[PDB]
């Protein structure tokens, strides 16, 4: 019951080759009463052999799984508390390369444990049971990078609603300004800019693609020439898609923003117009001044309101 | 800055493949059907499992609007959920295989849907998903993948013919060897000539955009090129043949070009249409500007399901769904101007 678990037939080959045969000579030992292990010897020492493979067996087992913990510990803790506007997230840009420090720190054991696998699987025919074996390493890989990316996107999902238990602007969050551009409403930091990447500048979501690689990088098994970026494309939309909820809730705050911008355009204030037109059209009037008084008095009181 | 006319269309009834991608718009005269695809219903895993649930869909379209109910099913159903899947139509018996399940990567075997029936059968090979098909009438045709069941295989280059009168698969001797292995590739027919084409696809932490066609009658390969405004490096792109003038229609989709040493992961995607004339092998953006904006037309989305449909009176691309970075329910047509 310790080759089923790993379910590997080369070590159900091994299984056939151990065997515990004791010689038709030795059916007539114990009835000596002398000196007489031999057979235990044998077949203890056969034991003995395949004991220390399983104790390989088991090594390599636990540390290929525990070494996949260690990415989803580390992106975790990471991307929990990021808090970062724009400067802080150049700084972000160097902790997220720590981050991918601890990936490749792990892909420097991925050689170390190719290497221990190679002394476990103790094969002639390696390769074959090299299939059998990394297949499902590969694919439980896929499944801690996918998972790992859950935490972090899902992280990144916790911000949006400040209804639910508190609010959510809780830390300085990044900072966005208000400006009376050649006569109209902008945004510094545009929605369109803190969203869709143009040419200005580039945010959140352009972000989230770079994470996307500093997680998606780790030197894949079988001929190591690509890398296991599309088993995360795969998975995350497969089922865990936490990418929609980030888009949905993008566009949500998008149109929230759009509707305050509609909100600023309500001040009543005119087309910023030249002030001649209005002054001729006032003149060709001909009022009293005390109009254009009351016109002044009235634009003063639009100062108050600004 | 070519002619083009978008259009969101309106849906109606509670029944709608909304948040959607990955699902197959076939039609076959007027048997407009949905099936498969992908959502999420987050009340468990089980829900999580029925998300891209076997619900075959079907539409009444009236002038832009579109009336959704759900059509009925009997026979072999298989009780998971699938997407990724690759199917066919033979008059009346919808074909199906391929795809996979999210949860363990269960691969779907050969099932059948008379439609005139309503009802299932299961008629039965690697076994894969992401791979393309398309059928001769006499033999349905599977190029292209990404295995992985029991032994975790790899993207593929081999190709199988399966016999609708004899129930058998076969596998095509590959002559040419240029043929790569890829998958999420787009694969349909010439009419000029009785072949298949292969544009590009995926393959190893990169796309393709290259063009193989496969003779039958010589089965073998032929490599012919392109120009003229091609879409660089493509996957996931929105697809409609037009058989009159022999002209591919593709649609946004995945697309970026980075090296192999670099991580390259930045897939942005585009709402670019283009349309490769095969007569000429020239690719053509059908990009407006003469329009009213750019802002109608609708955002750049891989994994969406397309297909010819005659709307208002005139032939169009369809988008329904898809993956305008993550979820849509949108439907979109693109009327197919004069140049048919």
């Amino acid at each position: 019951t310790c080759l089923l678990p790993v379910e590997e037939p080369l070590v159900k080959k091994k299984i056939q080759d151990m065997e515990e045969e004791v010689k038709p000579g030795i059916e007539e030992i114990r009835w000596k009463s002398t000196n007489i292990d031999q057979f235990i010897s044998k077949s203890k020492s056969i034991v003995d052999q395949l004991f220390e493979t399983v104790n390989k067996m088991k090594d390599s087992l636990q540390k290929i799984h525990k070494s996949l913990a260690n990415f989803n510990v580390k992106i975790i803790e990471r991307k929990n508390r990021p808090m970062s506007p724009d400067d802080y997230d150049q700084f972000l840009k160097a902790i997220f390369s720590n981050k991918l420090t601890i990936v490749k720190d792990n892909g420097n054991q991925i050689q170390k444990l190719v290497k221990e696998v190679l002394d476990a699987v103790k094969a002639d025919k390696k390769q074959n049971s090299w299939k059998n074996y990394n297949d499902y390493v590969n694919v439980i890989v896929i499944e801690g990078i996918s998972t790992a990316i859950q935490t972090a996107l899902l992280h990144l999902n916790e911000q949006i609603n400040p209804v639910f238990i508190k609010r959510n602007d809780i830390s300085p969050l990044f900072d966005i300004r208000l400006e009376l551009g050649q006569s109209g409403i902008q945004f510094d930091p545009e929605i369109g800019e803190s969203s869709n990447q143009l040419t200005v500048r580039n945010t959140i979501r352009n972000w989230i693609n770079d994470f996307f690689n500093i997680a998606g990088t780790i030197q894949r098994l079988d001929t190591t020439m690509p890398g296991d970026f599309l088993q995360e494309i795969r998975s995350f939309f497969e089922i865990k898609q936490c990418l929609a909820m980030i888009t949905q809730n993008l566009e949500w705050i998008e149109n929230e923003c759009n509707q305050f911008r509609a909100r600023f355009d309500t001040y009543s204030y005119l087309w910023t117009e030249d002030e001649n037109p209005l002054l001729k059209g006032c003149r060709a009037k001909i009022p009293n001044l005390d109009l254009f008084d009351e016109k002044i008095t009235h634009l003063k009181a639009i100062q108050q309101e600004i | 800055p070519q002619p083009l006319v978008w259009t969101q269309l309106k849906q109606t009834g509670t029944t709608q493949p909304t948040a959607r991608s990955g699902h197959t718009i076939i039609t076959v005269g007027k048997t407009h059907i949905m099936f498969g695809g992908l959502d999420n219903d987050k009340n468990n895993y089980k829900d999580g499992k029925i998300a891209p649930n076997n619900q075959v869909f079907t539409l009444k379209l009236t002038q832009n609007n579109c009336e959704w109910r759900q059509i009925a099913c009997q026979g072999d159903v298989p009780l998971p959920r699938c997407y990724h899947a690759s199917c066919a139509i033979s008059a009346d018996k919808m074909l199906v295989f391929g795809g996979s399940y999210t949860s363990n990567l269960r691969f779907n075997d050969t099932y059948i849907l008379k439609t005139t029936s309503y009802q299932w059968s299961k008629p039965a090979p690697q076994p894969r998903y992401g791979h393309s098909a398309t059928f001769f009438e006499g033999k349905v045709y599977i190029f292209g993948g990404h295995g992985g069941i029991n032994y975790q295989r790899l993207a593929f280059n081999d190709l199988y013919v399966l016999e609708t009168e004899n129930f058998e698969w076969t596998r095509l001797e590959p002559k040419g060897n240029p043929p790569d292995p890829r998958g999420g590739h787009s694969a349909a027919m010439m009419a000029n000539k009785p072949q298949l084409m292969i544009f590009g696809g995926w393959s190893f932490t990169s796309q393709y955009s290259n063009i193989m066609i496969y003779d039958i009658e010589k089965d073998e390969w032929v490599d012919p090129e392109i120009a003229h405004e091609i879409p660089k490096w493509n996957l996931s792109g929105i697809m409609a043949p037009s058989i009159p003038s022999w002209k591919y229609f593709i649609f946004g989709g995945s697309v970026g070009s980075f090296e192999e040493g670099g991580n390259r992961t930045n897939s942005r995607f585009v709402d670019d249409s283009f349309v490769l004339d095969i007569d000429t092998l020239s690719w053509s953006s059908i990009n407006l500007e003469a329009d009213e904006t750019s802002k109608a037309v609708c955002k750049p989305r891989p994994r969406e399901s397309a297909s010819i449909f005659y709307d208002s009176g005139e032939s169009r691309a369809i988008v329904f769904g898809g993956w305008a970075n993550n979820w849509l329910n949108d439907l979109w047509a693109l009327n197919v101007s004069t140049i048919t």
